[PDB]
């Protein structure tokens, strides 16, 4: 699971029963560089067929 | 003497103006484009969009995209573009060194694409000192 | 029609057809040095506007190719380049018809074998003299060995690389020679003018190609 | 050999005086700047 | 016809090369 | 003798083949030239420059076989 | 005499072997030419000016061929 | 005689077969030359610089057949 | 005689059917060369190394045919 | 005798027919190498080490015929 | 006389026709190889392994014709 | 006899026209081999094996001519 | 007599000319084969289920002409 | 006799020229089969079906290689 | 003697050059066909019905030379 | 002698040179045909109508080969 | 007689050399035609028009020499 909001990742990091890693944050504006960071991580996560 | 240039991006429209030449860098070619060009559809990726306006040869570096570059009304659907001299030299060189720090990390085939994109961020950044 | 000799004996039967052509072209080339630029200037002048463009062009085609040690070979590029393309001008352009030398036939320096083989040998032993200082003084011509396929080689190629550029200019000067003479041997002068410009094409093109050719040999020679 | 070759050479060298002025139009640029 | 006409002319061309190199290239 | 009888056939075969290579040469040259012109009718001066440039090379390749054919029949050294 | 026979078969094979090159040349040239006119018809002035300038060199090659083949067939020194 | 016949046929075959190959090569060379004069401003110096080089190299390649042809014709070492 | 008549045809056929191959070879070697130079107008620094190394070595390939052809004419041990 | 003529022509054909082969392959490999350099200038040493190896194998195939050329020319234990 | 004069021409045709195919082969193989190296320079080890493998086996294909060319002339059990 | 010459020329033709094909084949074979296993650098499980099988089959093809080379070289049945 | 003199050339031409087509055939087969297998790490022997079969069938193409060559050489009722 | 000489060479040229087409043919089908199974090895059954269904006639071509050879060799109707 | 061995060589060259033509056409049609079943095995019956229709036509293209062989070999109308 | 042997060698070379082009034609047309059902497996209503036909036309080209085959077999006009 | 042998040879060569070209012509024409049927069946009337007209003109091309062959043979006012 990928978390995108800091409220989200703060909820997520308390419970590791759900397999969760690689959380990021873009707040008050989705900046093109932050959306590109999300794009980079999810594309590099898909280039391995581990994740479909 | 020019074309209608529209370099777009997800949340912005970076540089809509008229310029003599367009030297966008694809993977297979750094296709120089200039007025009355026949409609080509390039897959423009990492590299500088060197353009030569008659004032000066102001360069802009784009992280990737696409360009339905046709008859003087082109739309270079760029992923991420930083126009002109908005990029800063010393921070760009330190960013290249940090990209080297991200280049040597780990992990088989999963993370090497992020390593590639960090290297290519550095290739975007080399434009700054060249600007 | 006869490219062999002038009967100028020098004890060992030397060809004067090389001699007089080489003399006249060499003389014009060295004597254009002060047409208007005997007192040169920062602000370009009469002969300066000729010479400095050639010098900068030579630096362009050389420093890229020759390498870090560009300076000891700046004469090497310019002499061969200017001399050869101006002598090709004199060979394809300068007429000698109504007055004929009783011994031989003279139109060009590079016509005879000796001229161009001498120039080629010059460039190639200049390559070897470059490799003298700029390679291991044990092995300079026969240095490299891959997984053995090149055991007699890297010297067999440079045996004939001088022969390569020599014959390169051989056939190309004989080319314009024959093309000029045959159509005049056919019909009066005014008919081949459509292709005399073609004969002038390669005559003007030989400049840059021989410059970058022997300069590529010299860029190999940096090592 | 002289006649036709010298006429086409005159064509060449008149265009070539023009081209030498065109080379002034390249190096005069740098020396004038 | 090789025998020695080619180096006999090559030596004078070499002298030309060096002297022309001086009188033109150095200034 | 048959020196002329073989000179004629040699020059014929020469001038026959001497136009093959530069033929398809000038062809694909013009093909890519006109493709570049279609892509840009603005650098056309600097395209036709490079078109003349190589077309003259091949039209000087053919005159090689031409002058050999002429030095066989008209300006023959042997007979 | 057999020399004239050799000259005739020479000229035949000369004008035959001549135009294989020029044919495919004009072919690929005109093919890419019209497919480029499809991309941009507003360049046709210098389209023709370059097309004709290459076809002129190809036709120069093959008229060189034909005219030599005729020089064998017509008044020739060796016959 | 027969020596002259076998030499003139050699010179004609030499010029023809040395013309046909470098012509086809020069063709694709001018094709790739213009491949880039749609990329005008990065091209008119560098493309011409390497193109004159390569194309005069191919001119040399066929000139090697030419000089052999003229060696057979004019300055025959045997005869 | 007939052995010299075989040497002379050997020389011309050697130079022709030798240069026919390196011609289209180095031509297609250009075929991507100045295309790639137009693509990347900055790496000529080692392009003119790697090519012109290739071209010097195929230049060697055809002057192999030359050092055969000329020597078969002037200095042949047999005739 | 007759065997001498057969030998010199078997050398003259051998040079060209062995040289034509690796020529076009060397050309294709050189074009691909320079295109590689131009698409990825961040690969220089690998491409040079491969293209020199290519030149090595091709010139090997050339000398593969040139050795029989030398054997026919200079020293046949029968001729 | 005819047997040796045919053995020598057989060796000539053999060394001519043997290396011509593997020439184009090794060249096109290394051509695709160097573009593969340009695209993916990382796994270069087994890549060059395959390269040298196939090139050595084509060297075997041509050394067959070579040992023919030599063993025919030198150690001949016919004459 | 008159058959020994026809036998040795048969061997000379056989091994050469045997070797011409394997080379051109192994060319595209290895070229697409290195290309595929360079693009995808990991899954060469049975691929190096199948490369070796193809090279074995084509080396078997050319030694199908090498057997004829021996059978036309040795003092074997009738000639 | 000419009987075995034609039998040997028959055998040579038979094996050489049965060796040419199968060569390039098996080669393009192997090239496209590694194209196919190198992309998808599927059951590589299963994907070879067509390649190895066709390679055997092309070897059968070869062995046809080869056993005809052996029947011409040894088991010849004519000579 | 002369028929006894001509029979075997007719047979060999027949088998060869009937073989060379099937080689490059079967190669294309094999390679496209592997490239097709590379897309997905889904059916594979009717893929081997069309493969072997074609291969029936592609080896019928091999039969026609020597059916106009064995009738000459084994029992020549004229001799 | 003359006419008999002539008919023999005739049938030889006949059914030699017969099978080559469709010998590659069958392979190309099958290579597109296996791509057919690979891309879509949906209309396998119609693919293969069109397929057998093409391959039988090529089969008959070979039966042309085969029936003229059966006419020439045994049921010779003249001889 | 020279009366009817020419007729049969003419028939042989006729049916030989007949089925070389029609074969490649059948192959390419049938390949694109089955590509038709590779992509759109629904036009088989007239895909069969243009695959049975137009291959009937390519055969109609070679039924002329049948004509010149059987024209001399049944009744040669002269002999 | 001493004539009409070359006549029947001409007819034989003429039918095959007539069928070679139009064969591959109809091949590529019908190939792109059935590719057109694959791309759309809506203009099937114009498809049939162009296909039939092209291929009929191909048979016309072949008949332009077939008439020469038959009139040559049957009752030609020469022989």
């Amino acid at each position: 699971i990928i978390s995108i909001g800091k409220k989200g990742n703060t909820y997520f990091i308390r419970r590791p029963e759900i397999p969760v890693d690689r959380y990021f944050d873009g707040t008050n504006l989705p900046t093109a560089k932050e959306a590109q960071a999300i794009a980079d991580d999810v594309f590099s996560l898909f280039v391995s067929e581990e994740v479909d | 003497m020019t074309l209608n240039l529209c370099v777009l991006t997800p949340n912005r429209s970076i540089w809509n103006s008229e310029v003599k030449e367009i030297i966008l860098s694809t993977n297979s070619g750094q296709i120089g484009v200039l007025p009355n060009h026949a409609p080509t559809a390039t897959a423009v990726d990492i590299g500088i969009l060197r353009i030569r306006l008659n004032d000066q040869w102001l360069t802009l570096a784009l992280m990737g995209g696409f360009a339905r570059i046709g008859n003087n009304e082109i739309t270079i659907l760029v992923n991420d573009a930083e126009r002109g001299s908005d990029i800063d030299p010393q921070e760009a060189q330190q960013t290249l060194e940090i990209a080297e720090a991200n280049l040597r990390k780990a992990e088989g085939k999963r993370q090497k694409i992020e390593a590639n994109l960090a290297l290519r961020r550095a290739r975007t950044r080399v434009e700054a000192s060249n600007t | 029609v006869g490219q062999h000799f002038y009967w100028q004996i020098g004890g060992f039967q030397i060809h004067g057809q090389v001699l007089i052509t080489s003399w006249v072209v060499i003389a014009i080339l060295l004597g254009s040095a002060a047409i208007a630029v005997r007192s040169p200037q920062t602000i370009p002048t009469g002969g300066q506007n000729f010479f400095e463009y050639v010098l900068e062009f030579i630096r362009d085609v050389s420093k890229t190719q020759i390498g870090e040690e560009y300076r000891p070979w700046v004469p090497f590029i310019g002499t061969m380049f200017l001399f050869i393309f101006v002598s090709n001008w004199s060979g394809a352009l300068l007429p000698w018809k109504i007055i004929q030398l009783p011994h031989g036939e003279l139109a060009a320096p590079t016509n005879d074998i000796n001229t161009t083989v001498a120039l080629a040998l010059l460039t190639s032993v200049a390559y070897f003299y470059a490799g003298l200082t700029k390679k291991g003084l044990g092995y300079f011509g026969k240095y490299i060995q891959p997984t053995p396929i090149l055991l007699p080689i890297n010297i067999l190629e440079d045996f004939t690389k001088p022969l390569s550029l020599s014959f390169r200019l051989f056939g190309n000067i004989l080319a314009d020679e024959l093309v000029v003479v045959v159509l005049v041997s056919l019909v009066p002068l005014v008919v081949p003018i459509p292709v005399m410009f073609l004969g002038l094409f390669t005559s003007g093109i030989q400049a840059l190609i021989f410059a970058t050719l022997a300069a590529a040999y010299i860029g190999e020679s940096l090592e | 050999n002289l006649i036709n070759l010298s006429v086409v050479l005159g064509v060449l060298i008149f265009f070539g005086k023009g081209v030498l002025s065109d080379l002034l139009d390249n190096r005069k640029q740098r020396i004038l700047n | 016809d090789f025998n020695l006409t080619l180096p006999i002319i090559m030596a004078e061309f070499l002298f030309l090369m060096f002297a022309l190199d001086k009188i033109y290239y150095t200034p | 003798p048959l020196i002329a009888a073989a000179s004629v056939i040699a020059a014929g075969l020469a001038v026959g083949l001497a136009s093959i290579g530069p033929g398809v040469g000038q062809g694909t040259a013009a093909g890519q030239a006109v493709e570049g012109i279609a892509r840009q009718p603005e650098a056309e001066g600097k395209i036709r420059g490079t078109l003349l440039l190589s077309l003259a090379f091949m039209e000087a390749l053919t005159i090689y076989g031409l002058v050999v054919a002429l030095a066989l029949l008209f300006a023959n050294p042997f007979v």
